């Protein structure tokens, strides 16, 4: 049985590995800030992948910790975790939540987002390195290939007559820089799409409908004004 | 071909928010304000409208999250006020059809801060018939009250033309909205609901900080329970195992 | 968009037992045929003798056998020739669809699990062949010649001979469940240990076959990989990609069929168990069948209804039905929608002070922040003017910097307005 | 106080799930499992523990098992219909049926409806969903409805179990086999429903 | 293995009838002098049992017992219909004090049917018959008939116990307190019930 | 719960409603599995509780038309390829005369 | 605070993180007497 968790496990993460990055295709060169392209990585987690092999080659070598009457099966699991690969020595969250975690396939992999920065070519985006508003255009652009695929998969029950409403959010808009929101606009709308942006600071003023809104305390209960803005200054 | 169109949203008595409308724009509706002007509140009432499932709606906020925000109702009974609510929203059809989806959200009693919600759907209404005249009766000077269901129904009926439909169930509200263009993916499972309101709400965050990085496996990668099934299976043996032993 | 291709097309097939039989027969004598041509003075005899066999005479024998040849024709079943030389002056062929009905059941079903082993072998050379040449990355030409017209061709075509073993072990699997339903029918009890053997060896069936699968699929799956890392050797490989895109799936579906077909079949598998211990041990003579089935035909005469202690569930308080905080609200209906040039209260005045300073970045002009702010807050009254001064500032720091900051030198409070107000800076001089 | 093992079923955990669906009214099959899985192990405990309630678990040659109240049942007695014998003899038909095997056990109301027409008479089966029915569509769409809801009905009894997904389709409890009561046995059907009656297990309407 | 005392009082010869009873949904008052003592003893028991078919074995205020069911109540649960629900406020409203002046605890059924008909609005008394009727005889008839069924229901229930004549006399147990409202000391209970019934 | 869509779409596209779309659905599925044109499967998780295949029958009849039935003579060229070579193969094995 | 609150009392500086030379800088423009 343990062989055959196993087994099923490796098979569910290849296939969802070879899914993705067949999914990783038909992206266009989005130019949010140095962003000039975004791909997906996905790779098994070695953390995991030695416990899975542990699991497989040899469950019987650690029996005595399953057969411990004083851990349950997901503890039972965080503590064979902790003695291999003891650098995730970890135990102040408890042993049966981190086995229950364990206890998911999908948390085996790393499933990171690679984009190519200006010509330093695919670096793991991460949200210390990239500007922030690249991080968003990045995020989105998982979001715009996620929905991709959903009309995609749709088209042939959709008549071609309709071609399904599209409508996206990002709130804290403030983050993005102009290039990111101007790629951000751009690719929507080459998408068809919707978008509904926040910010505190109005920070697309020349594109779309802007509205402000203001909170006001009165006889104990609260109202929100809603005054509408216009282009300039 | 044109795409459908989300025209405009209506907050009716919602937190903050009596017989609001945005008029939405066809490319990007942009909202400002400085600390609490309640624009995630916005944001949670179309969300609401859009999947009126109660369970998968948990509004924490992109940032200052959690209950504070208002949320530890969900961020549905709080953030509306007492009483009878709305939220509607217009599209027109790639068909070019105007079509005015909504929900009418109603607090429920008790120190419980469950919601009452009930889906609805409005076609052929004339184009200049706003849903905050629609959806609310002007008693009193210049302050109008707001009507529930049936005087929405009543109001409606006696209008020529206009088909005012209820939903039992959310599935056939999306199997509608669907079959209007207004949805991708045909949600026939709570699965496809599930995956649906996660990638709303992941794109209302926006960006891959640290929410949208932890769920990025949800997102993308979709459940097994060939998985689980295993686990059980060794759990059982385990078990079995130990009464043997013992 | 395809429904109405498919609707004014305008297509059939369909086969009566003695037009499928004619069908087969016709196959055999084109497999037995000299040139593999029929001649319509062949059909007619092979008509005849079918519906000899058959014992049916409705008509002459020849208006039949052209209304059947007709039939099948327009059905898309035969191609018809002229040929006046020919006997009958005409001869025939079987279309592809005639084809690939006739071989459905008469070739083969091979679920001999070699056929598998032998076509995964032929996959997994061709498939490295493929990506080898694709490493090569010859030019365009070459690259085509090379992965898509024997790549795409071959390997969609051993796919689908592929899953064609796939269907045929479906169909074998589907008809060990109608053999075992239909010998159940004929022994009842004296079947239980024959559908446990086709049981235990249809499971052995599937195994191997799921082993036969998962023997290669990893390393093709590698195959792929490598293809399309080498799909990146040319721009115009966009296409190349859609294969090696749409080859992934395909591998996986079949392996993911290869496992889901068990978990299926070892699924049925308890409900037949199941079966044996929940129909016949309590019906071992089979007479509580057709006492079930006479007592149904005249219940009525034996009128009676089942006793139970269903009185009462569990009657309890009912709820407090949809009682619901409410209000009848009301509230200030918003007005006609006011407009401000984003925040023009702050916004014209921004405009305006970011003009008045962009001119001294044009000339990168000094700009001294005490003069600029005296000079400037004397258009506005004072409980104005900390909100201006903010305003300029935000718009006069971000032009350059100032010089003397780095000479150690602290500037001096120098006054902007009367009241009191001061400003400390160095004047801008770096743009 | 009480017995080993009737003490032991009593604590199993499934034990509340099987008394508590018992009482109301809901019987012993392949599916209703919680209320089966176990009881096929201490049958003759939770009897006697049942007869202290002036009720019997019964189980006829079948393995369904089924409670029925005495007269003097201290929980009170209730009786079906018709209509609902007629549904149940074509459901323990349908179990019984080999040859749909490959339908696993899952089921449409549209293939009960048929079965159920085929096997019986449309006319005088209907003459008892409304009295005056003579041949009309109209009645024949009613007892249609009233299939369902009979289905209904004995889902809350324990015949049938619809799918989490699926009101239309459904998997049957060996429950079902109640139904073949006036048949489990070679003698007169008559005779076997006086037995019945007898041990309270049924009654004509 | 199994609670010892928890054996005893399942064993107990008055355990049956009792547990019969509370599958029903019938309240045990401090009337039911065996039934009452025998739970006083065995609650700390009997609530784990019946907790175990997600039911609790409630001990009000008023000192009667009777088994809430939970929403995953394993005894699937049978209600009090509309007019069962108004029917035991006015029962609780023909136990409550007034009564005293008007009944001496033996009421009648032309008392609870002169106090729907005249405390009751005709809406939702047309309601409980039919919309469309309006004040008719025969509507009258089949609101009685209804009304006697609902009253023979919560009989069922132990919340009336009739006097033992064919006559459609009762007298109304404390347990009615579970539809009306809480009392509260210097709360008026003809202020409270009317309030509730209205 | 995909066949019931596809069957709503088709003939909605050819526009005829006898009697509702589940029936006629149904009847059409259960024509086209008798008529050995597609192979179904219990299974309650699934969605609708079923899943289907197409048998190869049916396999056989949608590629005659749909497959790009590929008239190019490379195809040939390869064919007569691959059956030079594996004939003058086996041709060996046999004069090898094992 | 981040500009988001600067109220009128009390010395008041603006603190602007720039480059100046590649030296990283932040210059401080300094108010009071306000209020």
């Amino acid at each position: 049985s343990s062989k055959s968790v196993a087994n099923i496990i490796r098979k569910t993460i290849q296939r969802e590995q070879n899914r993705i990055r067949m999914l990783n295709q038909g992206l266009q060169a989005v130019s949010f800030g140095q962003v000039r392209g975004v791909r997906l990585n996905v790779n098994v987690r070695e953390s995991h992948a030695i416990l899975l092999d542990v699991l497989s080659e040899q469950q019987e070598q650690h029996q005595d910790l399953f057969n411990s009457q004083r851990l349950t099966f997901s503890e039972a699991m965080a503590k064979l975790y902790q003695r291999l690969n003891p650098q995730v020595d970890m135990g102040q969250r408890l042993p049966q939540t981190i086995g229950e975690e364990l206890l998911d396939y999908r948390n085996y992999l790393e499933l990171d987002v690679e984009v190519n920065r200006g010509s330093d070519g695919w670096l793991k985006a991460e949200s210390g390195a990239l500007s922030t508003g690249e991080a968003i255009g990045t995020g989105m652009s998982i979001l715009v290939m996620v929905v991709q695929s959903w009309e995609e998969e749709s088209r042939r029950l959709r008549g071609k007559d309709i071609s399904p409403c599209r409508l996206l959010f990002l709130d804290q808009a403030a983050r993005l820089d102009a290039k990111s929101i101007a790629t951000l606009f751009e690719l929507c709308e080459r998408l068809q799409m919707q978008l509904i942006i926040a910010a505190p600071e109005n920070i697309s003023p020349e594109k779309g409908t802007t509205y402000k809104l203001v909170r006001k305390v009165f006889k104990n209960h609260e109202h929100v004004h809603v005054v509408g803005l216009r282009g300039f200054g | 071909i044109e795409r459908g169109k989300f025209r405009s949203l209506t907050l009716v008595n919602w937190n903050g928010f009596f017989a609001r409308t945005f008029d939405l724009d066809e490319l990007v509706t942009t909202l400002s304000g400085g600390n609490g002007a309640g624009k995630s509140t916005t944001m949670a009432a179309f969300v609401t409208a859009l999947i009126p499932d109660l369970t998968l709606l948990h509004f924490r906020n992109t940032t200052e999250a959690g209950a504070t925000s208002g949320s530890r109702d969900k961020g549905l009974h709080g953030k509306l006020r007492a009483g009878v609510c709305y939220s509607t929203l217009d599209v027109i059809n790639s068909r070019h059809q105007r079509v005015v989806v909504g929900v009418r959200l109603q607090q429920v009693a008790g120190r419980d801060r469950k919601v009452d919600i009930k889906p609805f759907m409005i076609q052929g209404l004339p184009t200049a018939i706003q849903p905050t005249q629609l959806l609310t009766e002007n008693v009193g000077e210049r302050q109008a009250r707001v009507l529930p269901l049936n005087e929405l129904k009543d109001r409606l009926d006696e209008m020529e033309g206009v088909q005012f439909k209820q939903f039992n169930s959310i599935t056939d509200y999306h199997a509608q909205m669907f079959d209007l263009g207004v949805i991708p993916k045909r949600l026939r499972s709570a699965s496809d609901r599930s995956k649906f309101y996660r990638l709303i709400e992941a794109s209302l965050y926006g960006g891959i900080s640290s929410a949208i990085t932890r769920s990025l496996r949800d997102y993308l990668l979709p459940e097994n329970s060939g998985v689980r099934k295993a686990f059980q299976d060794m759990e059982a043996a385990l078990r079995e195992n130990r009464i043997t032993l013992e | 968009e395809l429904v109405s291709w498919a609707r004014k097309n305008d297509f059939s097939i369909s086969l009566p037992v003695e037009r499928l039989a004619f069908l087969m027969a016709i196959a055999v004598l084109n497999s037995e045929r000299l040139d593999g041509e029929m001649s319509e003075g062949e059909l007619i005899d092979a008509f005849r003798e079918v519906c000899k066999g058959f014992e049916q005479t409705a008509e002459s024998v020849a208006v039949r056998a052209n209304n059947a040849i007709n039939d099948m024709v327009r059905q898309k079943l035969l191609n018809r020739f002229t040929s006046e030389l020919a006997d009958g002056n005409a001869i025939y062929r079987l279309t592809p669809l005639g084809i690939s009905i006739s071989d459905y059941y008469i070739r083969q079903r091979e679920f001999s699990t070699l056929r598998l082993s032998m076509q995964l072998s032929i996959v997994a050379n061709e498939l490295h062949r493929a990506a080898e040449a694709a490493e090569e990355g010859g030019d365009e030409f070459h690259w085509h010649r090379n992965v898509f017209a024997p790549l795409k061709y071959s390997v969609a075509e051993i796919f689908d001979s592929i899953d064609m073993s796939q269907r045929l072990m479906d169909e074998q699997q589907n008809f060990v469940k109608e053999d075992i339903a239909a010998l159940l029918n004929q022994d009842w009890q004296a079947a239980i240990a024959n559908c446990e053997q086709l049981l235990s060896e249809t499971s052995g069936t599937l195994r191997e076959l799921q082993d036969t699968l998962e023997a290669a699929g990893d390393k093709l799956q590698a195959n792929l990989l490598r293809i399309q890392d080498a799909n990146m050797g040319s721009g115009g490989s966009e296409l190349v990609d859609k294969l090696v895109f749409d080859l992934q799936s395909k591998l996986d579906r079949i392996i993911s069929w290869g496992q889901q077909a068990i978990d299926l079949w070892i699924g049925y598998d308890r409900h037949v168990h199941k079966f044996i211990r929940t129909a016949i041990d309590m019906d071992k003579n089979r007479i509580f069948s057709q006492r079930l089935r006479q007592s149904v035909q005249h219940y009525f005469d034996n009128p009676w209804t089942l006793t139970v202690a269903n009185a009462e569930r569990l009657l309890d308080m009912r709820d407090e039905e949809l009682a619901l905080r409410n209000e009848e609200v009301t509230g200030e209906l918003p007005l006609e929608l006011e407009y401000e040039e984003f925040s023009e209260i702050n916004d014209q005045l921004a405009a305006m002070i970011e003009k008045a300073l962009l001119v001294y970045q044009q000339e990168q002009r000094p700009l001294d922040l005490g003069a600029v702010l005296r000079d400037y807050l004397a258009q506005h009254p004072l409980p104005r003017h900390f909100d201006v001064a903010r305003i300029l500032v935000d718009q006069a720091v971000r032009l350059g910097v100032a010089e003397a900051d780095f000479s150690g030198l602290p500037a001096e409070w120098l006054a902007i307005n009367d009241y009191g107000a001061k400003v400390q800076a160095h004047v801008i001089d770096t743009y | 106080f009480m017995p080993v093992k009737l003490a032991q079923a009593l604590a199993n955990s499934l034990f509340p799930e099987l008394d508590s669906q018992l009482r109301a009214g809901r019987h012993i099959g392949i599916d209703d499992l919680d209320n089966h899985a176990f009881l096929m192990d201490f049958q003759e405990q939770l009897e006697e523990f049942y007869a202290r309630y002036n009720v019997e678990l019964i189980r006829a040659p079948e393995g369904f098992f089924y409670l029925r109240p005495r007269s003097t049942t201290l929980i009170p007695r209730s009786v079906l219909s018709e209509l609902d014998m007629m549904v149940g003899k074509i459901l323990c038909y349908l179990y019984l049926s080999p040859e749909r095997l490959a339908n696993q056990g899952i089921f449409t109301s549209q293939e009960l409806y048929e079965e159920l027409i085929s096997l019986a008479d449309e006319g005088k089966l209907m003459k008892f969903v409304n009295q005056r029915s003579s041949g009309s569509d109209l009645d024949k769409q009613k007892l249609q409805e009233k299939v369902r809801t009979t289905l209904n009905r004995l889902r809350r009894l324990g015949m049938v179990y619809f799918l989490p997904n699926n009101n239309n389709k459904f998997t049957i409890t060996e429950a079902v086999f109640r139904f073949g009561a006036d048949v489990r046995s070679g003698d007169d059907p008559r005779e076997i429903q006086l037995r019945m009656i007898r041990d309270g297990e049924a009654m004509p309407v």
